[PDB]
Formats: structure tokens, C-alpha cells, sequence
């Protein structure tokens, strides 16, 4: 909640980049928004964006970088996950209680549940982790979620 | 899950299948329908004590109080097995668990101990030897809700913990409470030999079925007595055999027959042509509603015809052990009440003391009792009494007499009754040795009418009686459940609260003492009476009030209101000191005592005082026996007033819940810590409302989520094994669940979207300085080719 | 620096050592019908008074100044098409153009694919990046 002038720095190249993407005019779309933050390092949900300005479609109101920067705030407190926060709830599925729960039962998680992804996304992460449903159409969804915490640039 | 337990428990699919419903717990509530008790719904806008409402099948806008507003149970306690471990316990969600799992052909629960079961109208597979077979030995955690299980846990309390059994059965006689009793014992047998007894028994039902059992007002035929079929065990639990008792049977259905109520079934049976060749010898004619004790209102009835019986009785009678020489005088003297009514006399004009007319039907009972027709109207018109010294004849009012045979026409039949039981109590005496028993008392429960009076405040008053019993028991159960946690403190015995509306009964200067006093004093006046009680209760006790508000249709307005743990009743003290008086007239009975048959001699053989009198020891008699039985119930339910199964009229099982007990037991349940839980199945269900928190023990990992949680010591107390929280508590519980997962899967979905992104980034960099490029040079070249210039070097290149 | 000076003899007509406003018509119109004065005579705006030939490929140089090699250009397309396919989709390609990076206009647009390699609704750019560097 004041963010130092290194991560300052930082939220303008991500903001100067994602303007140049709707149109250099130094405006982001509302809708990205969220897409921003992500870059910059905070997984912020639609609930949050949406309570900070964001549009629920694109092209609905654009930003300008003296109104972003406030709502980069709202967002760097949204409560983020962890790895308990994850296990704990991919665990109220696995009723055999070993680590594993259907491929399907997942793919029910991510995009029937809470705030349900797209198809298409399910597919990129699950493509992107090489998340190998293994024998009889199984994951750990442990590894699953360890995985995507560490982000696509791995240690 | 095999297809025995097919109509036992539902398809574990059904669990899995549940979906619609998500429970909005913060709305989705049951609300007061008056034409199904209680109906789903979710709500909208809270005013104040009023709230705007709409349902669900239907979308209905009500506008309820904050107060008829009732708790729903999440999705999860549905169709649960024992109901006591609902986290909301009210009506509602009580009514509806049992009409789903009977919308469902289930029709058997458990309320807390209670085991209530619901009528199919539809015998099912249900019951057999290879349930049975299941069942045999299992605790009732176990398996499913089920009538065996009673049994069973009920004979392993016999066995292996010494003293005696008894299991408490009741419900409406529309409930065919007594096949669920053939059972009890089936299985009772069924079990006790494999290391008859059950129909033996049946036959003799229609005897004591053309007896106590009459047509009163609600129920073509009602049990007007209270069985407690003991069934002995010797030194190795074996069955001795099977013995029966008869609880106070109301007499008075035989000289005061109200509109719609007549007598017992037996003389419409033996008045009706059953057999002409004993139609006579009693001297009585065919017709049903020519007998002054009688006539009153009814006779014969639809499905009933009244017939068969009276042939099949017939043999019930050989089949035992007694000639036609005992048999037949019973048929006889079962005549002499119905002339007896059929008596008639007169005194004299301006003065007090009765004389004759009907000598002729004098006549006809005397003999048909082997006493001088003109011994009766000598020790009964104007009678001999029997004081100190020499016995003074008692003038004879219309009065004292008039009842006096009132008395005779009951006194009589009562005996004719304990005698006909310790028969059949012979019969079966086929001995073997006896060292204990499981007996089954069943007696008609609470009564609350459109118009209560004296023989309702009784049934009640036993009932009153009875529930305490139960509350003490689920005291000292819950006391050692307590202990046997560790966890334990205390709250005083349950069965006290009852002794406040006991008292105000039993005890000294109290309702039934006051009418045992009036109904001496020659002067006895209904209003006499009710001013005494006031000037002795209301104004200064909380149990004794005054006639509310007409709750109902039109009620038969009355003089007070007695506080019942079923509800406060609405009592008419009327004609009570007119009812109540059960006289004893010191000759007859010696008159009667020897004429020339033998019965006649060892009965009478072997004051002026009252029913309640022997009601309320007789009854001590029955609880006091009680006192000293690991009691059992088993509470049916007559799902509707019209034999069609799957329906369920709601309302006639809310009053029927209510006076079952099982609501107060839920009430008394509510107080302390109800639903508790194993510290095992405690943290992986409640795990995810900390997960940080967790070092990742159980009686610990469960330690500590209540406490980061914010648990208040208030609603819980941990025990040993497992943890307790008050009534209602998972309900927050739960709800919480519901929304963290739902968000925890959120941060992880919106976790993914980061990811996803974080990756594209930099292909999204470089892509940037390639649509520059390619937006650049496009234009440059979008300059030259327009340059009129660039039109003379492209023009010619010499 | 040589296709001025090879063609430089007829960069001109009468050979004044300069420039002349007459003789511009006079290898141009030789081709086809000339255009009107002041095209004549703006199209001399430029070098801001009597042109030379350093002061002609100043012009001719000016303009040519930021362009790309037919690879750098080729490069920045691909960076799009990854699937190492060798063409934009059409519509993928003008929606780049068009509202992001810096937006063409509808006109900027409408030059731009007037004459554009597309068949199938496939914008080969490997080749358009040769209607363009003057492959
Ligand atoms: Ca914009
Ligand atoms: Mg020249």
C-alpha cells in the first residue's frame, strides 16, 4: 500500500505496453485492467477488478495512467491464495483421499465452479503444465497446483 | 447398497445427484403454508418485525412475522437418518425430513431416541429373515433407521445388561401400530431361539378386540385400555412364554354413550344375527338402537358388518383352555348390562325413594345371574348399609341409585375384563422359568379436542406422566454421554419442568384431589367446583390458566386451560363430580358374590370413592413398574386421514409430533449440546475454514480451527472423542464452507488467469516492436508510392 | 547513390546545369499528359529554392529514412504467424492494423490493402513485403 519507485517504475512499462495493444493514446481499456496487474504480479479476481472500475466488456471505458495507479492499489490487497488455501479445497474432492481426483471432476472445478473459466483457458494451463492425465484419467492435483503457483517461468 | 437395503436407505446416487439447490443459506427458509404447514422459500427485503416473501414451487409475495420465520437444513442433513443431529431443530425441518424420506417409501427415523415410523399403506419387502439376519446383533449405529433395531438393541439390553426392557409404542390406531408390535415380537422370537408365540396371541385379539377396542368419535375402533404384553426371559434368555395386563380401561363408555359414541363392540355383535340360536337365551332382540345403553347415537358401521366375529370368537374361545361351560356365561352375562340400562322405576310423588316397573327385565338379569329377582330390588332400591353396629336401610334417591347400577353395568364388566386377562395370562403360562422380560406397554396417547373435559384431563394426565419418564431417561442418557467425554458440566434434570403440571394435578389441594373431595359433599355443583379450584389455583400458578383465544373453527368453550408439555388444553370442568363417582354398595357385591354360577362367586369374591382415585394409583402401578426398565419407544404416524399412501397431510402429523413427545424431546435436545461430531469426520469437513493455521493430529487439527476460527466458548465443549456446538452452529459452519471453497477455488482459478498471462507477456514485447515495424514501413511505403516524385523515378530508369 | 546519376541526364530536358520548371513537363509529360501548375510547381516545394543534385537526394533520400530491410519487415510479420505458416489470416492482420499499435485510418487502411496478395482470406506477406521493397 505505496508502492516503492522501483514497482512504480514497473506498473508503467506494463501499463505503456498493454496501451499499446488498444491504441497509443496512453489509455487502457478498463477490461485489461486486471490483465495488467497480472503482469505486474498480483492475481487479482473479476469480483476484485470489477470493483475498481473494470468493464465487464472491452471497449466500455478506457483508462488513463493517473486513474489506473489508484486502482493498481484496490487490487495489490485482494487476498491471494496459497498452497493450504489450494490443497485444502482440491481436497474436498478426492474422496479416495490419496492425492487424485477425475480428470473430469477438475475440469468440472476450473470452469464450473466459482468464477468458471473458459474451455479454452482450462485447456491452455492444463496444455502449459503438462498436467499428463495419467492410466485411468487421473492427476495429482497436488503437483497441478504446485505447478501453476510457480508461475510458467519456473526456479 | 444391495437391494435389501433398497427400502432403507436412498441410492447413495441421490447424494451425489443432489443439485439445484445450492443453499442461499442466508435466505432459503421453511414459512408457516396453511395448506402444507410448512413450505420452502428464500427471501428478499427485511423491513422490520415483517418481511416481504416469495416461494419456491410457487413465487407467491407473503408478508411474514421475523418470528413464523423457520431455519432450513442445508442440503447436506437431508433425508438424514437420526434427526436429532440436524443443526437447525425445529418443526419444519423436522416435518419435512420425515415427508421426504416417506416421499421417498422411507418410513422409519430416528429422533434422538425416538424412532418414529410412518404407515405405507402398502406392505413392502421390508421385512425378512435376511434383514433380520443383518440387523441380528448390530448397534444402531450400524445401520439404517429401522423397527428391528429396537428389538435387537432392546433384547441385547436384557441379555447382556441385566434388568428388564420396555419399549413404549404408540400412535393413533391409524397407524397399525399393532402389526409394528407383531413384529417387536417376531423378531423377538426369531432371534431368542436361533443360537406360534406370535400368532397364538392374534387370535385372541378379536375377543379383546370386541372389548376394549369401541368406536369413539375419532376412530372406528380405539384400544379403551392400556396392554403391556410382557414377554419373560429365564436364566439363559429364553423365552418363558408370553403374559399380558390390563392399564385402565375407561368403563364409563357403558352407561353414558354420547351422540356419535356407543357402547363397546360386543354387544353389536351379539345382538346382531350372528348366530340365532343364542340369539335369545339372553332375552334381547336383533335391533341396534333399541338399548337404552346403547341407542345414544350409533350402531353397526361401513367396512365393519358387524357379523363373522361373534362366530370366530366363538372359537377363539375353544381353541385356549375353558369348556362353553365358563364360555357360556360369558355370552349371558354379557346380557345383563344391556337389559340392566333397560331397567325402569319411580319414587314418589314430593318425596325421596324409588320403587318399580321393570321387575320383568329384574327378573330377567337376576336369573341370568342365579340371584332372587327380588333379592336385587332389596339390597338395591332401597338398600342395607353396614356402619358400626346394626345395618340402618339408606333411604334411596333417584339419585345414588340411578348411578349405583351405573356402577353395576361397569363393575361388573371391568372384573369380567381382569378376570377374561388372567385367562388368557394362564393359557400362555405355559411356564418354563422366568427370571426377567421385555415387556410392551401401549396405552392411548394425548388427547387435545374441539371440546376437552374429564376423561381427556386423565389420558393426558398419564401421558403428562409418561413424557417425564422419558425426559428423566434422556437426562441420565445425555448425563453419561457427558461423562463418557469428559466434557461435562451440568443443567438440572430434564423431568422437572413436567412436575410442575404434575403437581398441579396429583398433589394435595390440586385438580384431581379438590373433584376426589366435592364428590362426597351433597352438594356437588359444576360451578361449586369450579370456584373452589380458581380460589385454589388460578391468580397464582403458571400452569393453571384461563380459556385464550379460540384457536380453531368453533371451539365448545370452557372453564380453564392446563399447561401440557403438548400445549396448554382447554378443560370444561363440567359434569365432572357427575362422572367421577365410582360408588361401593357392601351387599351386592356379597349378593352378587355367590348366587349359583362360579364366576359370579370368586370375582366380587376374592366407601363410595373415584375413578381417578384407582386411576391415579393404578397408574402409579404402571409407572412405578416402568421405573425400573431400560425404556424403548417407537412412535407411528398415520400419514394421512385417508389410507392413500405417499400423501401426507402435514398438519395431522405436526399435532401427532406434538404429542408423540418427539418435539420436546427436541426441545430438551435444543438446551445443551446436540449435534456433535467426531474430532475425525470434525477437521476434513471443517478443514478448509483455516487452512493455514494447520501444521499439516485430529482431537487437535479440529482444536484448532475452532479457535483461529473465533469460535465462542459459548457454543461448544470439546469432549475426548468428539466435539459438541450448540444447535445451529454448523449451520454457520456449513455456510462458511460454502463460500471459502467457492472463493479459495476463485483465488485458484484467478491464479490461472495470472499465470496464463504472465506467459504471454513477452511474446506480447516482442510482438510490439513488430507491429511498429510493420505499422511503420507499411507507411512509408504508403509515402512513396503516392509521391508524384516517386512517379518520375518509376516513370523511366534509363 | 547511382540510379540518380545514370538516370540523371534525363532528370532534365534543356540542360541549364539546373533545374527548370519548363523543362519538368518536358520529360514528363513525353509519357503522359502533365498535371496542373501548381503540381508542377509544388512538387518543387520541397528543396526550398533551385534544386542540385545533393539537394535532389535530399529529397529523394529524406523520404527513404527509417525503412526497413525486406527481412527486418518479412521478420515482423512471422512474429505473428507462428505456426511458421508464412501467412496472416486477413482479418488477424487488419485488426492489428487497424485498432491497435498505431491504429491505420480508414483511409491508411484502404491504401493499404487495395492491391494485397489475399487468397482464400489468407494475406500472403512474404510477398506483400515485395510489392513493397520493390522486390
Ligand atoms: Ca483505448
Ligand atoms: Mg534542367
Amino acid at each position: 500500500p505505496k508502492l516503492s519507485q522501483d514497482e512504480i517504475d514497473d506498473l508503467k512499462e506494463v501499463f505503456e505496453l498493454f496501451d499499446f495493444w488498444d491504441g497509443r493514446d496512453g489509455a487502457v481499456d478498463a477490461f485489461k485492467i486486471g490483465d495488467v496487474c497480472r503482469c505486474l504480479g498480483i492475481n487479482p479476481r473479476n469480483e476484485d477488478v470489477f470493483a475498481v472500475g473494470g468493464t465487464h466488456k472491452m471497449g466500455e471505458k478506457s483508462l488513463p495512467f493517473e486513474e489506473f495507479l489508484p486502482a493498481y492499489e484496490g487490487l495489490m490487497d485482494c487476498e491471494q491464495g496459497t498452497y493450504a488455501d489450494y490443497m485444502e479445497a482440491f481436497k474436498t474432492f478426492d474422496r479416495e483421499g490419496q492425492g487424485f481426483i477425475s480428470g473430469a471432476e477438475l475440469r468440472h472445478v476450473l470452469s464450473g465452479l466459482g468464477e468458471r473459466l473458459s474451455d479454452e483457458e482450462v485447456d491452455e494451463i492444463i496444455n502449459l503444465t503438462d498436467l499428463q492425465e495419467d492410466l485411468e484419467g487421473n492427476v495429482k492435483y497436488e503437483e497441478f497446483v504446485k505447478k501453476v503457483m510457480t508461475g510458467p517461468y519456473p526456479d | 447398497n444391495d437391494p435389501d437395503f433398497q427400502y432403507l436407505a436412498v441410492d447413495r446416487k441421490k447424494m451425489m445427484k443432489e443439485q439445484t439447490a445450492p443453499f442461499d443459506g442466508k435466505k432459503n427458509c421453511w414459512v408457516p403454508d396453511p395448506k402444507e404447514g410448512f413450505a420452502s422459500a428464500e427471501i428478499q427485503s427485511s423491513k422490520g418485525e415483517e418481511i416481504t416473501v416469495k416461494i419456491v414451487s410457487d413465487n407467491s409475495t407473503r408478508t411474514v412475522k421475523k418470528d413464523d420465520i423457520q431455519q432450513m437444513n442445508p442440503p447436506k442433513f437431508e433425508k438424514l437418518e437420526d434427526m436429532a443431529n440436524m443443526t437447525y431443530l425445529n418443526e419444519a425441518s423436522v416435518l419435512n425430513n420425515l415427508r421426504g424420506r416417506y416421499t421417498a417409501g422411507l418410513i422409519y427415523t430416528y429422533s434422538g431416541l425416538f424412532c418414529i415410523a410412518v404407515n405405507p399403506y402398502r406392505r413392502l419387502p421390508i421385512y425378512t429373515d435376511s434383514v433380520i439376519a443383518k440387523y441380528r446383533g448390530k448397534r444402531k449405529t450400524e445401520i439404517p433407521p429401522h423397527l428391528f433395531s429396537v428389538a435387537d438393541n432392546a433384547y441385547q439390553n436384557m441379555v447382556t445388561d441385566r434388568e428388564n426392557q420396555s419399549c413404549l409404542i404408540t400412535g393413533e390406531s391409524g397407524a397399525g401400530k399393532t402389526e409394528s408390535t407383531k413384529k417387536v415380537i417376531m423378531y423377538f422370537a426369531r432371534v431368542a431361539a436361533n443360537l406360534n408365540l406370535e400368532d397364538q396371541i392374534i387370535e385372541a385379539n378379536p375377543v379383546l378386540e370386541a372389548f376394549g377396542n369401541a368406536k369413539t368419535v375419532r376412530n372406528n375402533n380405539s384400544s379403551r385400555f392400556g396392554k403391556f404384553i410382557r414377554i419373560h426371559f429365564g436364566p439363559t434368555g429364553k423365552i418363558a412364554g408370553a403374559d399380558i395386563e390390563t392399564y385402565l380401561l375407561e368403563k364409563s363408555r357403558v352407561t353414558y354413550q354420547q351422540s356419535a359414541e356407543r357402547n363397546y363392540h360386543i354387544f353389536y355383535q351379539i345382538c346382531s344375527n350372528a348366530i340365532p340360536e343364542l340369539n335369545e337365551v339372553m332375552l334381547i332382540t336383533p335391533d341396534s338402537g333399541l338399548y337404552s345403553f346403547i341407542n345414544q347415537g350409533c350402531l353397526t358401521v361401513d367396512n365393519i358388518d358387524d357379523v363373522e366375529e361373534f362366530k370366530l370368537c366363538d372359537e377363539a374361545f375353544d381353541i385356549l383352555g375353558f369348556t362353553k361351560e365358563e364360555k357360556t356365561s360369558m355370552f349371558k352375562c354379557t346380557a345383563s348390562i344391556l337389559h340392566m340400562g333397560e331397567m325402569k322405576f319411580k319414587q314418589r310423588p314430593r318425596e325421596e325413594q324409588a320403587e318399580s316397573d321393570g321387575t320383568a327385565e329384574a327378573e330377567k338379569v337376576a336369573f341370568l345371574c342365579g340371584i332372587n329377582a327380588g333379592d336385587l330390588l332389596k339390597a338395591l332400591l332401597k338398600p342395607k348399609v353396614k356402619v358400626g353396629t346394626e345395618m340402618v336401610t339408606k333411604g334411596q334417591n333417584l339419585q345414588q341409585v340411578i348411578n349405583s347400577v351405573g356402577a353395576l353395568s361397569k363393575s361388573l364388566y371391568d372384573r369380567m375384563f381382569n378376570w377374561l386377562v388372567k385367562r388368557v395370562n394362564r393359557t400362555l403360562d405355559t411356564k418354563a422359568k422366568r427370571n426377567y422380560y421385555i415387556g410392551v406397554l401401549d396405552i392411548a396417547g394425548f388427547e387435545i379436542f374441539d371440546f376437552n373435559s374429564f376423561e381427556q384431563l386423565c389420558i393426558n394426565y398419564t401421558n403428562e406422566r409418561l413424557q417425564q419418564f422419558f425426559n428423566h431417561h434422556m437426562f441420565v442418557l445425555e448425563q453419561e454421554e457427558y461423562k463418557k467425554e469428559g466434557i461435562q458440566w451440568e443443567f438440572i434434570d430434564f423431568g422437572m419442568d413436567l412436575q410442575m403440571c404434575i403437581d398441579l394435578i396429583e398433589k394435595p389441594m390440586g385438580i384431581l384431589s379438590i373433584l376426589e373431595e366435592e364428590c362426597m359433599f351433597p352438594k356437588a355443583d359444576d360451578k361449586s367446583f369450579q370456584d373452589y379450584s380458581y380460589q385454589n389455583h388460578i391468580g397464582k400458578n403458571r400452569m393453571f390458566t384461563k380459556p385464550g383465544k379460540p384457536t380453531r373453527p368453533n371451539q365448545g368453550h370452557a372453564h380453564f386451560e392446563l399447561h401440557h408439555y403438548a400445549g396448554n388444553v382447554p378443560y370444561s370442568i363440567a359434569g365432572w363430580l357427575d362422572k367421577n363417582k365410582d360408588p361401593i354398595n357392601e351387599n351386592v357385591v356379597s349378593l352378587l358374590a355367590v348366587s349359583k354360577e362360579p364366576l359370579v362367586a370368586e370375582l366380587f369374591r376374592a366407601a363410595f370413592q373415584t375413578i381417578s382415585a384407582v386411576h391415579r394409583e393404578s397408574l402409579n402401578k404402571l409407572m412405578c413398574n416402568l421405573r425400573r426398565t431400560n425404556p424403548h419407544f417407537v412412535r407411528c404416524i398415520i400419514p394421512n386421514l385417508e389410507k392413500d399412501p405417499g400423501l401426507v397431510d402435514a398438519e395431522l402429523v405436526l399435532h401427532q409430533l406434538q404429542c408423540n413427545g418427539v418435539l420436546e424431546g427436541i426441545r430438551i435436545c435444543r438446551k445443551g449440546f446436540p449435534s456433535r461430531l467426531i474430532y475425525s469426520e470434525f477437521k476434513q469437513r471443517y478443514s478448509i475454514l483455516a487452512p493455514n493455521a494447520i501444521p499439516q493430529d485430529g482431537k487437535t487439527v479440529s482444536e484448532k480451527i475452532l479457535t483461529g476460527l473465533q469460535m465462542d466458548p459459548s457454543e461448544y465443549r470439546l469432549g475426548t472423542t468428539k466435539v459438541f456446538f450448540k444447535a445451529g452452529v454448523l449451520g454457520n459452519l456449513e455456510e462458511m464452507r460454502d463460500e471459502r471453497l467457492s472463493k479459495i477455488i476463485s483465488m485458484f482459478q484467478a491464479h490461472i488467469r495470472g499465470y496464463l498471462i504472465r506467459k504471454a507477456y513477452k511474446k506480447l514485447q516482442d510482438q510490439r516492436i513488430g507491429l511498429s515495424v510493420i505499422q511503420r514501413n507499411i507507411r512509408k511505403w504508403l509515402v512513396l508510392r503516392n509521391w508524384q516524385w516517386w512517379k518520375l523515378y518509376a516513370k523511366v530508369k534509363p | 547513390i547511382q540510379e540518380m546519376k545514370e538516370a540523371f541526364t534525363m532528370i532534365d530536358q534543356n540542360r541549364d546545369g539546373f533545374i527548370d520548371i519548363n523543362d519538368l513537363k518536358e520529360m514528363f509529360s513525353s509519357l503522359g499528359r502533365t498535371p496542373d501548375d501548381k503540381e508542377l510547381t509544388a512538387m518543387l516545394k520541397e528543396a526550398p529554392g533551385p534544386l542540385n543534385f545533393t539537394m535532389f537526394l535530399s529529397i529523394f533520400s529524406d523520404k527513404l529514412s527509417g525503412t526497413d530491410s525486406e527481412e527486418t519487415i518479412r521478420n515482423a510479420f512471422g512474429m505473428f504467424d507462428e505456426l511458421d505458416t508464412k501467412k496472416l489470416n486477413i482479418e488477424y492482420i487488419k485488426d492489428l492494423l487497424e485498432n491497435m499499435g498505431d491504429n491505420f485510418n480508414k483511409d491508411e487502411m484502404r491504401m493499404t490493402f487495395k492491391e494485397a496478395p489475399v487468397e482464400g482470406g489468407k494475406f500472403d506477406y512474404v510477398r506483400f513485403v515485395a510489392m513493397i521493397k520493390g522486390s
